[PDB]
């Protein structure tokens, strides 16, 4: 949930997502983020997904 | 080397979902979407019918 | 391609009546 | 050309230096405290260092717009650098020390042939007198003229550490560094320095006269302990983790001794063995110049 | 599946079966046009706990075009919240205000 | 919380209300007069109402995050609604009177376990006295304690067309209202009315006092008024249309009396017959408050 945030003609359902990912208090985010462990060698690298 | 543990290609999971579908309440809109606009948010919404 | 010629066309109408449906809509 | 200012090219502020502690920015002066000191018993001596022999490679122009600052930067500090030792980039720089010459060192770092309008830069004299001393450093590599590196550290040391009264007297117990930790912050700090643009704070360390020079030195004498701090990492040996409480150390193992390697291939960055001939050379013309 | 209300008094004290639990909160109501109805259903148990721990969100249909239906939920702002790592180790939340 | 404004919640300007007159929107007081009345032949009396038996439900806290505001608004004015009496909602709510209880209603009209921060609501106190004397419509479908239906509406009357010397006095004669009208106008204002946060008007007609109630009650005559009348046309049974000049009109057929169904099917909105359950003991309970 909330990555449907706009393709669910649910229309009374599309309200609270919208509200929720609005007051600061939450925020959904998928893919390639930043970190701290980061550039750290082993035998690769470190990314976190 | 020993080889404590095994590498795999995507994660699990503990926790999922299921659904009960009721098979009578189709919209009459079928509604379109870029194929970009598809792959990151399409499974979700075929779990969300 | 070798003489210059003139068609015409006229924009086509197509209705059915209005079929029947199982499904239910909202709650 | 911004000409010159007086006291400093580093008294500007528009490129300055901020390590990056976590989510807030700070000030090298503010950083150093986070780290207290262990005396061991062990004693280094202040050994004298040797003169540079004057030979700068000759003067050849291939046509490569070389990023001469940025590679200075990169093999220092910089995470895992390759073929740094190259002979190529060097003698083009030392073209810039000659008496009229059509050749401008860019301000962001990039030498031309010729000139450009776009682009700003610094004064041919400020940079004349740069090259004069850091293009020697191109040929640290033969056989011949090669630096030490097993001695010059014992200077490294008394500034990471140096006690007031111990670099007032000549020899300084080996000490053992240890401070605050986020797991990733000795990586962290590396990748933070490579940026800043650490060519103003050297071409301005051969411009500055006889006063301009009393206030430099008493100043930056934190930018020039961070980068020595950063450097010093990558060559001692074991790197240690104190769990104590609900908070996490690291401990950098003998701050004034070449081990010859590794340091932590992991927790830091490590020094290859065309590092250690390169890093030699650097500091053996920054620090003689420097004192 | 259906019990008895006299095997419900004569079950082993430590053999738990299930018994399941109509819903019933989506269900189109009948034409204004139909036979009535004469004395209807008795219903003779109930759980007390309640037994609905499971949820995330309830019926996603919609009433009239605009509102909810009396007794639906949606997914709490817990599970549409990815945080930060810690100042060390693991997983964190927002922060909140 | 908001504390609480003395001369009431509905003094704030917030949120208030506005029926939408078509392109524009006004307010209650400037719409009740586009409607005139008509005395017929026919008399009601003024009856007295029993008293509310007092036994709400008891405290269970299932986990739904209740929306007891939007319920209550839904049933008496909105189109159509769905299971409004079923009995889940308001056992939870009725937790809301307890002193010293982790559950805090929402400004907005959602109801909470323990709190949070990111959401502003009305001090525990106000709504303590609110849920003290609302949550027992709860149980107003059991067979025991169920309310009348067919007397209340003697009260109804007298307040949308009551003329001043008629609410002075006990009996008023049967009257037909007419107004002008958009066709569609029925209907649109019953969509309209269901957005009035009726939780404030009515979480604050249990908190305000003896001085602070006689200025309440002489001035929001109006937005009680208002969702009276939308709330008496889906009871009066037949809806005549008046096709004069260029205009068209339309008359609600008997302000005072529960036809007991259908209003009209299409030109209005209807009532179930768990809906006369419903805003039956409503009433019983607002009536006697207000008065």
């Amino acid at each position: 949930p909330a990555l449907l945030r706009d393709f669910t003609q649910v229309n009374w359902l599309n309200r609270d997502i919208t509200n929720m990912l609005q007051q600061a208090g939450t925020k959904y985010g998928l893919g390639l983020t930043e970190t701290r462990l980061d550039y750290v060698r082993l035998v690769k690298t470190i990314v976190g997904h | 080397l020993s080889d404590d543990f095994k590498q795999i290609s995507d994660p699990k999971g503990y926790l999922t979902y299921s659904v009960k579908y009721e098979d009578q309440f189709t919209k009459k809109d079928k509604l379109r979407a870029s194929e970009a606009d598809d792959r990151i948010v399409g499974p979700t919404v075929n779990l969300f019918k | 391609a070798k003489i210059a010629t003139a068609s015409s066309a006229r924009q086509t109408d197509v209705e059915k009546p209005a079929d029947v449906t199982f499904t239910i809509e909202n709650v | 050309m911004l000409q010159q200012p007086t006291g400093g090219y580093t008294t500007l502020e528009q490129f300055a230096f901020t390590i990056r502690n976590d989510g807030t920015n700070a000030t090298p002066t503010q950083f150093l405290q986070l780290l207290s000191y262990e005396a061991t018993e062990n004693e280094l001596v202040k050994k004298t260092i040797p003169t540079p022999e004057t030979h700068l490679p000759s003067a050849r122009n291939v046509p490569g717009n070389v990023y001469i600052e940025d590679a200075i930067t990169q093999a220092l500090f910089g995470i895992s650098a390759q073929n740094v030792n190259a002979h190529g980039y060097f003698s083009r720089l030392s073209a810039l020390a000659l008496p009229n010459t059509s050749a401008r060192l860019g301000l962001d770092g990039v030498i031309y042939n010729s000139e450009t309008i776009n682009i700003p830069f610094y004064d041919p004299a400020a940079v004349a007198n740069f090259a004069a001393t850091y293009a020697k450093l191109g040929n640290a590599s033969t056989p011949r003229y090669r630096a030490d590196m097993i001695d010059i550290y014992a200077h490294v040391g008394l500034e990471l550490a140096g006690t007031d009264a111990e670099r007032a007297a000549g020899v300084m117990p080996v000490k053992r560094a240890k401070f605050d930790s986020w797991e990733g912050s000795l990586i962290s700090l590396s990748r933070d320095v490579v940026n800043w643009k650490i060519l103003a704070f050297l071409i301005d360390l051969c411009s500055l006269e006889g006063e301009a020079l009393r206030a430099f030195k008493t100043r930056n004498r934190d930018v020039f302990r961070m980068m020595l701090f950063i450097m010093s990492t990558a060559v001692a040996a074991n790197v240690v983790n104190r769990k104590v409480t609900k908070r996490v150390d690291r401990v950098l193992e003998y701050i004034g001794v070449n081990s010859m390697r590794t340091a932590g291939r992991t927790a830091t960055i490590t020094y290859d063995l065309s590092r250690h001939e390169f890093a030699a050379k650097f500091l053996q013309l920054t620090f003689t110049r420097w004192n | 599946q259906h019990v008895d209300a006299e095997s419900i008094m004569t079950a082993p004290k430590g053999k738990l079966f299930h018994l399941q639990f109509m819903d019933g909160l989506l269900r189109p109501e009948p034409s204004a046009f139909d036979p009535p109805a004469s004395g209807e259903d008795m219903r003779l148990i109930y759980p007390l706990q309640p037994i609905s721990v499971a949820r995330s969100m309830r019926a996603i249909v919609n009433h009239n075009e605009v509102d909810r239906p009396r007794g639906a939920v949606a997914p709490s702002s817990y599970e549409m919240d990815t945080g930060t790592l810690s100042r060390n180790g693991d997983l964190l939340y927002s922060p909140v205000a």
